[PDB]
């Protein structure tokens, strides 16, 4: 490419390859992040960490 | 307040019970359950009083059983060093700093100059508040009276007589008395007060009529320490009272019969204090809508953390009644890993609690 067309900058054209994480990584973080608020829920009523797993699921 | 006889036979309840001590009563729940629907004559919050030794506790429990109402006795110190599984605390004290050992009632009559004393004191004073809420969680939710050994208004008395005695310094005298401008104003006067009145020789006879050791080998059970309580109680806490609620002073210095005390009660007209909106006496438990009467529940059944979290003060200028932070690390490590408290009393699998893996239920109103 002799010249830096934006057209040409800015058109996906296919040759980026997403991450293994890409599709996966918000809901395995957010899933986490649900499991250890109620974890942290758990330990500020001073349950046990894993008692109440419906809170957990 | 009408008795069982004038009835003509056990109390029927204006409505349904709440379950106050299983379901939660908040803003929300107010709109579909009502107050003042289960109020009636004998909804009333009724004290006995009295020195020492009285006999207030049968005398107590026979008014209850009279007048359908629910008995509340005098809050000790092992409703918090006896837990809910059954194990008492005061094994604890080899483990613990001398700071931050046990000390109950025995430990009063046997040690009474000690410093923790002055603690035990407020702390009785926040037992008998543990219990007052637990008074007036049952006449606004299920609408039966009760009757109450004794009351966190009566309890300045033993404060002062301590004081007057020297077991407590100006210090202690000072915090107690800014946790009962902290706290005593959230609370409503009872109803009608009994006062058992005595001398100050004959309680001392009664106290031979217990023959209980650790209260004849003492030494706080004197003349004047006696003599400070009868004047403490006639000279202030009755005259402060007698403003708000009906006050009924007997001589006890025979058995009694708690018949008459019962049959006095009717005698007396409790629609004559509601012709002025301003009268003093029952001037905290009148409310003019229902309303007022939901708010108020809602005050003494949602808001109990709310009552039990004004006791937050600092105070640090004391030395009796602060405790060193070697001392606050070595009493957590030991009292909260002791079997029965490690976690949440629901939530224990070492007493044999059952069923942990999918229960997510937690108590109202309840000490973590
Ligand atoms: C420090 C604590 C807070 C750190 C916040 C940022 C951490 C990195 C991150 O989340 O990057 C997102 C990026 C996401 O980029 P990506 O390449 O996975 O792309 C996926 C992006 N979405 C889902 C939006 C399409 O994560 C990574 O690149 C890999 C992270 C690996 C795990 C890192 C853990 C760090 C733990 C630190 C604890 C201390
Ligand atoms: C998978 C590993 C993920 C690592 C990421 C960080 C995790 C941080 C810990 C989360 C779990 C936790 O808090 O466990 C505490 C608990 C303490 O045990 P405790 O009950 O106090 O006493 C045992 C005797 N009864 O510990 C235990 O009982 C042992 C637990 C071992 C396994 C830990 C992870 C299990 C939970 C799944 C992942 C949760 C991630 C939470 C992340 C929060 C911050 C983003
Ligand atoms: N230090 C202290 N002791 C108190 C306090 N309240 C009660 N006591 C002690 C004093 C006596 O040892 C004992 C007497 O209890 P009460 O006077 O409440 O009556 P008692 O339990 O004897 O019941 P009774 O009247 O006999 O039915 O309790 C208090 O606030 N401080
Ligand atoms: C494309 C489908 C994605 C589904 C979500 C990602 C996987 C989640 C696995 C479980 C994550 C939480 C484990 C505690």
């Amino acid at each position: 490419s002799a010249v830096n067309d934006p057209l040409e900058l800015l058109t996906n054209k296919g040759t980026h390859e997403p991450s293994f994480l890409s599709p996966i990584w918000n809901p395995i973080a957010c899933g986490v992040a649900g499991v250890g608020a109620a974890i942290f829920i758990n330990w500020g009523f001073r349950k046990p960490v894993f008692s109440g797993i419906q809170k957990h699921i | 307040i009408s008795g069982k006889t004038m009835r003509g036979g056990p109390r029927v309840p204006k409505a349904a019970p709440y379950p106050y001590k299983t379901k939660k009563y908040s803003v929300f729940n107010a709109i579909f359950d009502k107050t003042s629907k289960r109020f009636d004559e004998n909804s009333k919050v009724i004290c006995v009083e009295g020195p020492i030794a009285a006999g207030k506790s049968k005398f107590a429990k026979e008014l209850a059983e009279e007048l359908d109402m629910e008995y509340y006795p005098a809050v000790d110190l092992d409703l918090i060093y006896i837990n809910s599984y059954g194990y008492d605390m005061r094994k604890l004290d080899p483990q613990l700093p001398p700071s931050c050992r046990s000390y109950d009632v025995r430990n009063f009559c046997l040690d009474p100059s000690h410093d923790l004393a002055a603690q035990f004191q407020i702390r009785m004073y926040m037992l008998r508040y543990s219990q007052y809420i637990d008074a007036l969680q049952h006449v606004l939710s299920t609408g039966q009276g009760v009757v109450l050994e004794r009351s966190p208004y009566s309890d300045f008395v033993f404060m002062e007589a301590m004081f007057r005695q020297g077991y407590l310094s100006r210090g202690a005298r000072s915090v107690y008395n800014e946790l009962r401008q902290n706290t005593i104003g959230e609370l409503l006067k009872p109803h009608l007060v009994i006062y058992l009145d005595l001398p100050v020789d004959a309680v001392k006879k009664q106290i031979k009529a217990r023959n209980v050791d650790y209260e004849v080998q003492s030494k706080v059970f004197s003349d004047a320490y006696l003599s400070d309580l009868e004047q403490l109680y006639k000279q202030q806490y009755l005259k402060d009272i007698s403003t708000h609620a009906e006050l009924l002073i007997y001589d006890w210095t025979a058995g009694g019969e708690t018949e008459v005390v019962v049959e006095d009660i009717e005698r007396i007209d409790f629609n004559q204090f509601e012709a002025d909106i301003h009268n003093k006496k029952m001037l905290d438990w009148r409310f003019p809508l229902e309303a007022e009467w939901c708010e108020a529940r809602i005050k003494y059944c949602h808001e109990k953390p709310d009552l039990m979290n004004y006791f937050n003060v600092p105070r640090f200028d004391v030395p009796e009644l602060v405790r060193s932070a070697d001392d606050g690390k070595v009493w957590r490590d030991v009292w909260f890993n002791a079997p029965g408290m490690k976690y949440r009393p629901g939530y224990n699998a070492d007493m044999g609690d059952e069923g942990l893996l999918t229960k997510t239920k937690i108590g109202i109103n309840q000490g973590i």
